[PDB]
């Protein structure tokens, strides 16, 4: 409708008489495009409310407005939601156009500065070209040229700064899909964990992205091992504000099963969809066989036991004592335990290194006795005041 | 004509009374054919001792590529006779990171392919410990996974 042409209006007169970047012809344009509120292009504060609609293949005139530009917004604000709303697009020549032809050393090393970045205020797009060939070849490609595009970028992280985290976004949506064509997730799990922290900023804080990323999560929790097992998907619950079933249901039975650890719970978890893959197999009894181990390392932990037996592992997990001495040296490579087990004996021999984070069950028992056995040493130690 | 062991007697002090401090270059191919020929006659040991003077100063000087893909392979076939594995992984390392500047990944990876096969075949090493994680090498073959 007049909501472009009106809105527009009113931050222009007060800032130009007449629109500089405006063409006369243009003027009247803007609101003839579509019938909607809302328009695929805007400019200034107006821009900033603005996204995109279906497919906004009229940024070349908001692109042809280069020598006045800057006379409403600074001319580096461009390149903000041009390469934003092409996201969907999915084309290779209106890239090229915005990337390589877009080069450097344009107008901006000469009567101005540059604070690369680009997608937000006012940045320069040089920065932006690295961050955004990744993405355009990531369909394209295959593992072999995709590890030269992470060279150059990579590189270029720690060669310049940026405050907004939101570059990292890009990276872990690169490595996301690159990770997700390989096998072992073990590497797509950790990636998506700094990818989450990262949604607290700007640069689409909707729940849209949520939708997807309970998704990754899902899938990366399951046949990935990092911490627990899962410990990590009470701690932001962020799927249980979208769709609760279509895989996402998962997690829900997957809660309660690894801490019972009971072959009839599997059969709600896994089905033929998720069947086809052999790595489920394979993480199949590592994840009931670590949480089982989580429990027993707890359990056996009271005061002077630091040694279990082949009781009650084996009983447990439902494995010959054969496998499971060699099944747990997988686990052991993690930095779980560093114990030796032995074999005659029937002992097993455990050295703790694990963090064993959230803690607030032991600490009424556990501060007390830094105090009062600590207390001990200072009531033998006042009898040494004579000297 | 069948003539082996009166061959490497006439390059061996012959190079050094024409240039012996002054050109390299034609040097090259002398030690580099004399070193073939201890391989026909089957004395490994041989070709050992005649290369000693020219050490790693071509490493010292701008790169010439083909050079140093020369000795690299001649010291493998020295190797063979012995079957040790261990001096084979350091004739591998300069051109590991030859191919992988100035050439492509087209000889850069069925090299790789034989270098990470030897390394199994020593028990590790104070440089081998370096030789575990790759960038390069998780991609392309899985076989080159496999052994990673």
């Amino acid at each position: 409708m007049f909501n472009n042409h009106e809105i527009d209006t009113i931050l222009s007169t007060l800032r130009m008489e007449a629109d500089p970047s405006l063409h006369p012809l243009f003027e009247q344009f803007e609101k003839f495009y579509e019938e909607k509120l809302w328009f695929q292009l805007s400019e200034s504060l107006t821009k900033f409310f603005d996204d995109a609609k279906s497919t906004p293949l009229r940024l070349r005139l908001y692109d042809n407005f280069v020598s006045k530009f800057y006379d409403k917004i600074n001319q580096l604000s461009v390149v903000k939601y041009l390469l934003a709303s092409l996201k969907d697009s999915k084309d290779f020549d209106e890239s090229l156009k915005y990337l390589d032809d877009l080069k450097a050393q344009f107008q901006e090393l000469d009567s101005k500065k540059q604070r690369n970045n680009g997608s937000k205020d006012h940045g320069d797009g040089i920065l932006l070209i690295d961050s955004e060939i990744a993405r355009t070849y990531l369909l394209k490609n295959d593992l072999v040229k995709a590890r030269d595009l992470l060279d150059d970028l990579e590189k270029t992280l720690d060669k310049k700064d940026s405050i907004p985290l939101r570059i990292t976004n890009s990276f872990y949506s690169t490595n996301s899909q690159y990770f997700k064509f390989k096998n072992d997730f073990n590497s797509f799990y950790y990636t998506s964990l700094l990818y989450l922290s990262t949604l607290e900023p700007s640069t689409s804080i909707t729940l849209a992205e949520r939708q997807q990323l309970a998704y990754d999560l899902s899938i990366s929790a399951l046949l990935g091992d990092k911490i627990y097992n899962f410990g990590e998907l009470l701690h932001h619950p962020i799927m249980e504000t979208i769709v609760n079933d279509s895989n996402y249901d998962w997690l829900f039975q997957l809660l309660n099963a690894l801490t019972v650890g009971d072959f009839d719970k599997f059969d709600s978890l896994i089905k033929v969809q998720i069947s086809k893959i052999p790595i489920l197999a394979q993480h199949e009894s590592f994840l009931r066989q670590k949480i089982c181990l989580m429990t027993l390392i707890e359990t056996v932990f009271v005061k002077n036991i630091r040694m279990l037996s082949f009781e009650d592992i084996s009983k447990a997990t439902h494995l010959p004592k054969d496998n499971v001495e060699h099944l747990v040296m997988r686990a052991i490579s993690l930095g779980l335990l560093k114990g030796s087990i032995d074999q005659v004996n029937e002992l097993v021999t455990i050295s703790w290194v694990q963090p064993r984070i959230i803690s607030g069950d032991q600490i009424t028992k556990m501060k007390d006795r830094l105090v009062e056995w600590n207390d001990q040493v200072e009531k033998l130690g006042k009898k040494m005041e004579a000297r | 004509e069948g003539k082996i062991d009166e061959a490497a007697d006439i390059l061996c002090e012959l190079q050094v009374e024409t240039y012996g401090s002054m050109e390299m270059s034609e040097k090259i191919q002398f030690i580099l054919e004399q070193m073939e020929l201890s391989i026909l006659k089957g004395d490994y040991s041989q070709a050992t001792v005649l290369s000693r003077k020219i050490l790693k100063k071509t490493f010292k000087n701008p790169k010439y590529e083909s050079l140093k893909l020369e000795y690299y392979n001649l010291l493998v076939k020295i190797s063979l006779h012995k079957r040790e594995y261990l001096e084979v992984a350091q004739y591998l390392q300069e051109i590991y990171q030859t191919d992988a500047i100035k050439s492509d990944e087209a000889k850069w990876k069925p090299v790789l392919s034989h270098i990470v096969y030897f390394l199994v075949l020593s028990p590790y090493g104070n440089l081998q410990n370096d030789l575990i994680h790759k960038i390069q090498n998780d991609n392309n073959l899985k076989k080159l996974e496999s052994q990673e």
